[PDB]
């Protein structure tokens, strides 16, 4: 009927529990606050929501994104206008997150971005080849050219990758052209020593603290004013050097080609 | 406000000269007729030419004043793919492009001994969404899917 069609337009294809979960999360996260730290908003720690601090503060760095699901875009707009409750509950709902339960910031971040599109240009070109099957270029446009799960440095992104071809032989692919407004790389928690004597090539990153087989804690970090800013769920401190397990790394616009 | 023909042989209209994405068209088709984009074969009526990939839309078709044809490729023949796990072990699986990501996860959860919602999958850098079919991701014979643990923080 008309009502079912409208919910479909509004939230897109969702499971039968979705609307109940959304509305319950909406009520449940009503008390959460977005607090201003160093002139930016951070999600105040509550009910194990640190992974949402990471996700929210990362999205806020991603220029020219827009959500293709209308309720999500509206909530996103409201969030930017300073009322974040809807956006938070909605991403929890799309993420199948449970209130008060700890979760995975990278899984959520890329689940959310899968519903988004880019309002500007972006392009990857990959060269793939097989000794038997030959060579083909693969072009990729928009938001998908701006994210990669599986590596955390640009050089690992640009390295030759080996896998198995359709034909049974080994196949290779490798990035040979890349133009983006930004670049989000994500991987498993990975120990890096981050220093600011020389400005790192990335502009922000997220950190998992603790053993990965237990419940840890997330911090969102930004490189600013020659320093590292650590946004720990509503609070912010500053350091120069930091040995930490990095998860998501955000880089600036890419502009690369390989002859 | 377009319109698309099938072999029912019935039709219906895409209620939009808007948004415009061939894919959204597909998705429009997807959610209008419950048919997965990767099985959709589009061709402008009646010049059976079956379209570019770039932006909406013409090229060779535009406005409420045209029509396009839709045939569904009903092929879900089995194929073998790989899923490589947390430690770097790849195990073969028989699948159909028609099964959901969630279904493949049930398989993997089976062979790995990890609750299906305690991990997530990627293919060539991209995350696989539970509700979508394997065919959405251009999975090929012997494609390698990666298993990532769902951390808790
Ligand atoms: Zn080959």
């Amino acid at each position: 009927n008309d009502e079912t069609k409208a919910l479909k337009e509004l939230y897109g294809p969702v499971d039968p529990t979705f609307l109940h979960r959304f509305y319950s999360l909406k009520a449940a996260v009503h008390g959460w606050k977005m607090v201003v730290c160093d002139k930016v908003r951070s999600l105040k720690l509550s009910d194990n929501n640190c992974y949402l601090n990471a996700v929210i503060m990362t999205l806020d760095l991603l220029k020219d994104i827009k959500f293709v699901i209308p309720a999500l875009q509206h909530a996103f707009m409201k969030h930017k206008g300073g009322d974040s409750t809807d956006f938070i509950a909605l991403i929890m709902a799309y993420g199948n997150c449970t209130f008060g339960a700890p979760d995975d910031a990278s899984r959520l971040l890329h689940t959310v971005l899968a519903k988004a599109e880019l309002c500007c240009s972006a392009r990857m070109v990959w060269r793939e080849w097989c000794n038997v099957c030959g060579i083909k270029d693969v072009v990729l446009q928009g938001l998908k050219a701006c994210c990669y799960v599986g590596v955390q440095t640009v050089e690992d992104l640009r390295a030759r990758m080996t896998y198995v071809c359709q034909c049974g032989g080994e196949r290779h692919r490798q990035l040979v052209e890349h133009t983006t407004p930004w670049l989000l790389l994500s991987g498993t928690p990975n120990e890096k020593l981050v220093t600011t004597s020389t400005a790192p090539d990335f502009v922000a990153f997220n950190v998992f603290q603790g053993i990965e087989t237990a419940v840890g804690h997330y911090v969102h970090a930004r490189l600013k004013g020659g320093l590292i800013l650590k946004f720990d769920s509503g609070t912010v401190s500053k350091t120069s050097d930091w040995k930490c397990k990095v998860t998501d790394v955000l880089f600036p616009g890419q502009k690369y080609s390989s002859d | 406000d377009l319109t698309v023909k099938m072999l029912a042989g019935n039709e219906f209209q895409v209620s939009l000269s808007s948004s415009m994405s061939v894919s959204e068209l597909k998705a429009q088709i997807t959610q209008k007729i419950g048919v997965h984009a990767f099985q959709q074969r589009l061709a402008v009526h009646p010049s059976g030419v079956a379209l570019q990939d770039r932006v909406p839309l013409a090229s060779q078709g535009l406005g409420p004043g045209s029509t396009v044809l839709l045939v569904v490729d009903k092929s879900d023949e089995p194929l073998s793919i790989l899923v490589r796990n947390n430690k770097g072990r790849s195990s073969t699986y028989e699948v159909r492009l028609t099964q959901t990501v969630a279904h493949l996860k049930q398989q993997v959860s089976g062979l790995e001994g990890v609750q299906d919602d305690l991990f997530w999958l990627t293919f060539e850098g991209k995350p696989l969404e539970d509700q979508l079919p394997l065919g959405e991701y251009g999975l090929k014979p012997l494609s390698t899917v990666f298993m990532n643990l769902r951390l808790r923080g």
